[PDB]
């Protein structure tokens, strides 16, 4: 048929490859910063755990797109 | 290595520290009524009892608790940056050692400040059998203490002489580390630290007549070979000579307890002016000596309280 | 409204002056005012008032001390009513029980926890010493290893002569031991050379080194057997104390807190030769219950009240907000940030219609604002039991006060959100799917969706529209109150700024207009060539120079309103993806698989619903917060904060 | 011929990943911060959650245009 | 038709994502600073929050040129 | 058309995007010097608002080129 | 023609060195923190360990897309 | 042919957003160095401002390639 | 066949060097931090060298999709 | 002719745009370091200005390249 | 001849260049904690330029792909 | 004519483009060291001026290859 | 030889640039730390010179892939 | 003439800039510390400019492949 079901997968692996290398960019220093807290005391843990977590979104954002583009296609 | 980290931190400290108001009000106090002031504060978490000497511990306690983990809460080149401040009570933990080593004195002699360092070091560095040992147990991978004394151990290795050399040794390395890495802040905080420094020793020499060469020390910014000479023999003039420097305000000084007071007030100036980085090492540079300069004029106070001093033999040491 | 203030001033002669403070205290609704910038001379504590105070403050600290000891809370209670004496007496026995048996507690498990790591070791070896705990010259104190230190230590300990055996040993299992000497004069130096290679002593502190190797073993045994009973009979003791004398403690505390804050407080009068004044500011609404305080000193002692200026020293004037009871519960979302200054705006009345609303119409779910309505009937249970919440992961506390304001606000909330989910026809998104009770001209269920919303080729254009629109009467609304208050205040610069960027902004929005592509010019050219020649005027008046790059800000905060359908859009058509894949599970793995895509299609809908509802919380409250509240500048000075002087109750 | 509908794909997840890449940059600090300031005291946890979600805005504009070029395939 | 409905809706993507990671760079220095005066005191919450949302502006003119960018089909 | 009209918007993102970046990336690092200065003394919040809105010149340059080349669209 | 099993490549290789970049720049920050805090103690090791393995999770939904993908050639 | 025109958008739109990108990075460091020295003392305003604009020459030269460009339309 | 091998080669090629991008990012800082580390205390040297290993998995991934885009090609 | 007028155009734009970039970072630094020589001591201003002005030879050098590139119309 | 064998040299090309890039970042922060500890003392040398070597298995990767590719040209 | 000649263009243009922003990037940190070593005393004038000049030369290169394609052009 | 003759010229020109760009990233931080070393003493010259030219293999690859590629052609 | 003329100047433009800028992100700290040397002590003059120096290879590679596909053309 027409190139388009080519093109399409560009797209899709183009937009969760960038949501994946935004949501490593956030973890590194978040994670960093929540290390050396549990190396001070480890009362910090579940504080650290949810701030390494709140940034996962973007990545999530790149699926659904991605996935909303693989039904397209 | 974060300074948006550790700045955090040190802000919230920052918030937790005594008004120019306490001091105030402090210097008009008996010794148990000032007592109680420090009972309250946040010093009170040390305060042991009533005494003298429970004052200064409470302080010491305190200080060390409240300063002496900034460079063990960062690692990497904030670690490097950060230790550069905190290096005084390293030195002079070595210097009563090496000291009482070489005059013969057992260990229980010396009393250790909190420092950069765990005090099970300074026992091995007493118990250690050559200088080379001592050094090698004092090392860790960048700090400017262990490898300032292997240096000076090239030039002697052997105890007495090298009191004579550590500390000409070490400043000049602390300053040379600092215009070593990309923090304005520090860079020329310390270069104006080195010139305080020389000017000061030059002036404590004074009338001795020694070679100035043995003396004054590398990486000033303000003050040079030729000016020392003059002011360490019989010239006042030379303090009349600052302009535009910082030290412009030592014009018409004669006096060592005068200069003491016109230096301390400047360096501490110049250190407060480093709030203006607050993604950087100035914040915490600020920090620290808006701390010291809290704990020594507590100090003073509880003397001038504890002893019942008049007033006006104080007030002109505790005004900035 | 910021409430109207009038000032209390009163004087009087200075014998009765700490009584009336009392009586004042005992209704209190007045901010005292520091009287020292008069002729007169402020007030000073004789040494029985400084005493006095001294003494309950003394009884404070030690109240608070032992309350929080006996692991009580310093909470207010009804004030001790006896005197001073009484309240001294009462205290200093209970504290005196207090700490005592704390310390014996403390003091008894740090004996037993030294005791615990110790009691086989030490044990140990002392068998290994038994027949030689008093060696005549072989009493060498106890010594312990590594068992790779062991041999290190044992190649020196070999030069330890003796017909037993050398210093050199091993003889246990969780630690080596090393507790003997053949000739303790070089046994001593045989040590402190296996020091040398890594050694240490084993006469631990406490009774491992308080005692000879003989009874060290006898300490341990007997501490270790004994300390559980005596701990239990301490512990059951301080749980007694603790029951027995709070009540009473606290209302100590309560009468202290009281009293010294009286005490403090009289020092801010001015005084004469005879006769003392004090100042203060009063809330009108209040003035009643002051009325009636003072009318009952027998004399009816000399007072007056006073109108406050608000031209000048109004940044002195004390600030208090007066909200009906449908606006009060949001004054929590707006004082966190500054006081305003008095006479100024308070943008209170603004947030109850404009923040619910736009929340609704951001979340718009039917499913979704049962949930919410739900976890309010959840937090609704703790005001029910006047139970305070925590939670101690987030260092969260709140009072039952909080949590009635919180829910209220949720429940006023949750009705905007159900309106806009019936507008939008969503229940978790697409469960229209399940019965057509919505629909579109497509799928004619039993009422029409007024906006699809998931339409965005068919529906964007008029919700993007909207959303501009609320925002340009927002920021309209904020540049009016720039203007009359510069007008009202008569500082012209605010005015000329207020009607400038007004004037400006109709310029630009009829440029905009124009420039969409309407389909006629008429009146739009004549309001845009007006608009621009109003700004310009405004910023010839002010000869004021930030207004020219400062007009693309305010342009901003015009067009960033499009957020409100932004996340809107996002979160329903998420939600509306995460339903299809539901049934398609279901449909794929047929009817065995309905539990399966129920399942997964609800845990991917409170997974996106927990991560992402503070996001959607947030939005709304920006656009008031910032793009509203910095209009007419409410950043721009701080108000002094009415306290009054109050009793602690 | 054509092969418009693969561009448009392409547009699309070109946009939200740039978003999340722009959101992600922010978060990086924000959270390090706050990470710090929960770590000296617990009772700055509100604020620390306010200022790292208030940059989440960035994606959403994005995905804005990912559904409205999405409407156009 | 043709391809321009392909690179417009590469322009389109293009603009708002370059103004989001614009924003998103300016919002991460300016809201570290942000965190931190709030933790040393929280009378800068007005200061703190002005700030960091001023640079929010870029991604908004952003969505402007992809909205005209979508109206001049 | 096709080509002609497609590579306009094309042309028009590159300008306005990379406007934005670069004034973004500028705003990041003025408006961090100005919240310390405003943190540590509050006389100095006119400097530091008329420094952050200097750079403000270089994405109305990007919306001038934006606008020129819709114009000629 | 053919070219669409061509782009689809393009779309795997791009979607899993994005991925792979991503939560790569996370684990540097990560590691280095947890290299620290096990130098200071060796009792650290289990927290260090899990927020090191945790960014992980990025390459394994890069991977998701890439064989979903390769599903289509 | 109208791919000429719809080129030379991309060329006008890539000169322009570059040389705000550049004056913009430029222009960080010294606007902070600015408010810095402003802070710290007010006689510094000539000597600041002077340093902050002189880099917008860079924009200068970018819109002037840009307009030359257009000439040639 | 036809231009898809060529096509499928980039694609592969790509896959590859973005994972060894982001594993030698990775790596970047924790070798700074084991050689810190070891040279502060040689009994470190197990657990510095495993947190150095960990993150070549990344090019394990990028390796098994260029293997697995070699077995279509 | 009409691909050749077309693409020289994004060569020159592409040029200028770099050679201000370039530039533009160069007087980053020069220009933060000068402003801290003049905030030191007013005597320095000659120096410091000679030093910011120095590097403009590469925009210069892109400007020439540009106008001897806009000869080929 | 067909375009795809000058397509697998472009493929082979990056590959090899974003490993070297990867491998170059990594060696950058390793040799530089290296080069500081044998200035401390000798005896770590040999364990520090082992250190700085490991990170050659990405090169070593990226090179066997290019001649995978280079064998099926 | 046509499109090898437009062709040429653009690499000529990006040639001396990157080679600018390379003697651009260091530039930046040379001088702002030579700057630094001005302010303490005149004597570092000559020093520092040379040091500057040194990476000249990479635009020197750059314009080479330049002229070298304007005249294959 | 045919459109592939230019793309080879492209695979080369991409292989040595990114591996030249590599290596000098590489030499970047050991080159600083090289020279401090010396500054603080020239015993270590030797180990000086030998960890800044290890990195020097990278650019080697990239002249060994263009020089094959070069045979290939 | 022939469109894979144009793709030979790309290729050598790319190959020649990308060296410069890689040799130029080198000469930035090394030379920035060779200042830093003088300024403490000029015999560290003759040191510190033959570091300067070393690496120019990458830019002469560059060179290189840029006249051999010079030639080549």
């Amino acid at each position: 048929g027409g190139l388009d079901r080519g093109l399409i997968a560009v797209g899709m692996g183009l937009a969760v490859g960038l949501a994946a290398l935004g949501t490593g960019v956030a973890q590194a220093r978040i994670g960093a910063a929540g290390v050396g807290a549990i190396a001070e005391d480890r009362s910090n843990f579940g504080t650290a755990l949810i701030f390494l977590l709140l940034p996962e979104t973007l990545v999530i954002f790149g699926l659904l797109i991605a996935f909303i583009l693989n039904g397209r296609l | 290595d974060d300074f948006a980290y550790l700045n955090a931190r040190v802000r919230v400290r920052r918030g937790t520290l005594l008004k120019e108001s306490f001091f105030q009000e402090a210097l008009d106090l008996s010794f148990a009524d000032f007592l109680r002031l420090l009972s309250e504060t946040v010093y009170g978490g040390e305060l042991a009892g009533q005494g003298l000497p429970d004052v200064d511990r409470a302080v010491l306690r305190t200080q060390a608790k409240l300063v002496g983990d900034l460079p063990r809460l960062v690692t990497g080149e904030a670690r490097e940056a950060v230790r550069l401040l905190l290096l005084r009570n390293d030195l002079h933990n070595l210097q009563a050692l090496l000291r009482a080593k070489a005059t013969g004195r057992p260990f229980e002699e010396v009393l250790l400040l909190p420092g950069t360092l765990r005090e099970e070091v300074w026992r091995q560095a007493y118990e250690a059998q050559d200088p080379a040992g001592m050094a090698q147990v004092l090392a860790v991978p960048g700090h400017p203490l262990a490898r300032a004394l292997r240096a000076v151990l090239r030039e002697t290795q052997d105890l007495a002489r090298v009191e004579a050399l550590l500390a000409k040794r070490f400043f000049e390395d602390v300053a040379k580390a600092a215009k070593g890495l990309d923090q304005p802040a520090l860079r020329d905080y310390l270069a104006l630290e080195v010139d305080a420094e020389n000017l000061r020793t030059a002036f404590k020499l004074q009338g001795s007549g020694l070679a100035p060469d043995a003396f004054f020390l590398k990486g000033g910014r303000f003050v040079d070979r030729v000016r020392f000479a003059r002011l360490m023999e019989g010239d006042y003039a030379v303090l009349d000579e600052l302009s535009g420097t910082p030290f412009s305000g030592l014009s018409g000084v004669r006096d060592l307890k005068a200069l003491e007071r016109g230096l301390r007030c400047v360096l501490l100036k110049e250190a407060k002016k480093g709030v203006q980085d607050p993604l950087g090492v100035g914040l915490v540079l600020a920090y620290v000596k808006e701390r010291e300069w809290e704990a020594v004029r507590l100090r003073l106070l509880a003397r001038r309280a504890y002893f019942g001093l008049p007033r006006a033999q104080v007030e002109e040491e505790v005004v900035c | 409204m910021i409430a109207p203030m009038e000032k209390l001033v009163l004087a009087g002669p200075k014998g009765r002056a700490k009584e009336l403070l009392q009586s004042l205290q005992q209704a209190g609704v007045v901010h005292l005012e520091t009287l020292r910038p008069e002729a007169l001379s402020a007030y000073q504590l004789s040494p029985e008032e400084r005493a006095e105070l001294r003494r309950w403050e003394a009884v404070s600290a030690g109240a608070e001390h032992t309350l929080s000891l006996l692991g009580l809370e310093a909470e207010p209670a009804r004030p001790f009513p006896e005197g001073l004496e009484a309240a001294e007496k009462a205290l200093s026995p209970i504290q005196a029980h207090a700490e005592g048996l704390t310390r014996q507690k403390q003091e008894l498990e740090e004996e037993l926890a030294l005791a615990q790591a110790y009691l086989e070791p030490l044990e140990r070896l002392a068998a290994l010493a038994h027949g030689l705990d008093k060696s005549p010259f072989l009493r060498v104190i106890p010594f312990l290893l590594t068992e790779k230190e062991l041999p290190l230590v044992e190649e020196a300990l070999r030069k330890a002569l003796e017909d037993r055996y050398l210093l050199a040993h091993e003889a246990y299992a969780g630690g080596v031991a090393a507790l003997v000497v053949v000739h303790r004069k070089e046994v001593d130096q045989a040590k402190a050379a296996l020091s040398r290679a890594g050694v240490a002593e084993l006469r631990l502190p406490g009774a491992l080194g308080e005692l000879p190797l003989s009874e060290a073993a006898r300490r341990l045994k007997e501490r270790a057997e004994a300390a559980p009973r005596e701990l239990s009979e301490v512990r059951q003791h301080l749980a007694k104390l603790a029951r027995e004398s709070a009540s009473t403690l606290q209302s100590l505390w309560t009468r202290a807190q009281d009293e010294v804050a009286r005490l403090k407080a009289l020092e801010e009068l001015a005084s004469g030769r005879f006769g003392f004044a004090l100042l203060g500011y009063v809330p009108v609404k209040a003035k009643p219950k002051v009325e009636e305080a003072l009318a009952r000193h027998k004399e009816s002692v000399v007072y007056a009240f006073e109108p406050v200026d608000e031209h000048h020293e109004a940044d002195r004037i004390p600030v208090v907000l007066d909200n009906p009871p449908w606006a009060k519960p949001f004054e929590l979302l707006v004082s966190f940030l500054n006081t305003p200054k008095y006479g100024t705006f308070d943008p209170t009345p603004v947030v109850p219609v404009f923040f619910p609303f736009w929340f609704g119409m951001i979340v718009g779910d039917i499913g979704y604002a049962l949930l919410f309505y739900l976890v309010g009937r959840w937090l609704s249970g703790y005001v029910k039991r006047n139970e305070p919440l925590v939670i101690d992961l987030f260092a969260l506390k709140l009072k039952p006060q909080v949590i009635g304001k919180l829910v209220h606000i949720l429940n006023w909330m949750v009705f905007w959100t159900v309106v806009w989910g019936v507008i939008y026809g969503e229940f978790f998104g697409t469960f229209l799917e399940h019965l057509g009770v919505f629909g579109t001209p497509e799928h004619p269920g039993l009422i029409p969706i007024l906006i699809h919303r998931i339409d965005t080729a068919k529906t964007a254009n008029l919700l993007i529209l909207l959303s501009v629109a609320f925002g340009v009467v927002l920021v309209f609304f904020g540049l009016a109150l720039r203007a009359y208050l510069g007008l009202k205040h008569r500082h012209m610069a605010h005015f000329w700024e207020g009607v400038g960027y007004l004037g400006g902004l109709v310029g630009v929005l009829a440029l905009a207009a124009s420039y969409l592509g309407n389909l006629q010019a008429g009146w739009l050219q004549g309001l845009m060539y007006l608009g621009f020649g109003v700004f310009l005027l405004a910023v010839l008046m002010s000869r004021i120079w930030l207004m020219i790059p400062e007009i693309f800000t305010q342009a901003g905060h015009i067009l960033s309103h499009i957020r409100i359908y932004a996340v809107g859009a996002a979160g329903g058509i998420l939600a509306g993806l995460l339903t299809d894949v539901g049934f398609a599970l279901a449909e794929r793995l047929g009817l065995l698989g309905v539990l399966l895509g129920l399942l997964v299609a609800g845990v991917l809908h409170l997974l996106i619903l927990l991560l992402t509802t503070l996001g959607h919380m947030l939005q709304p409250i920006r656009l008031l917060w910032v793009e509203f509240f910095t209009k007419f500048g409410f950043y721009e000075e701080n108000g002094r904060p009415y306290r009054p002087f109050k009793s602690v109750r």
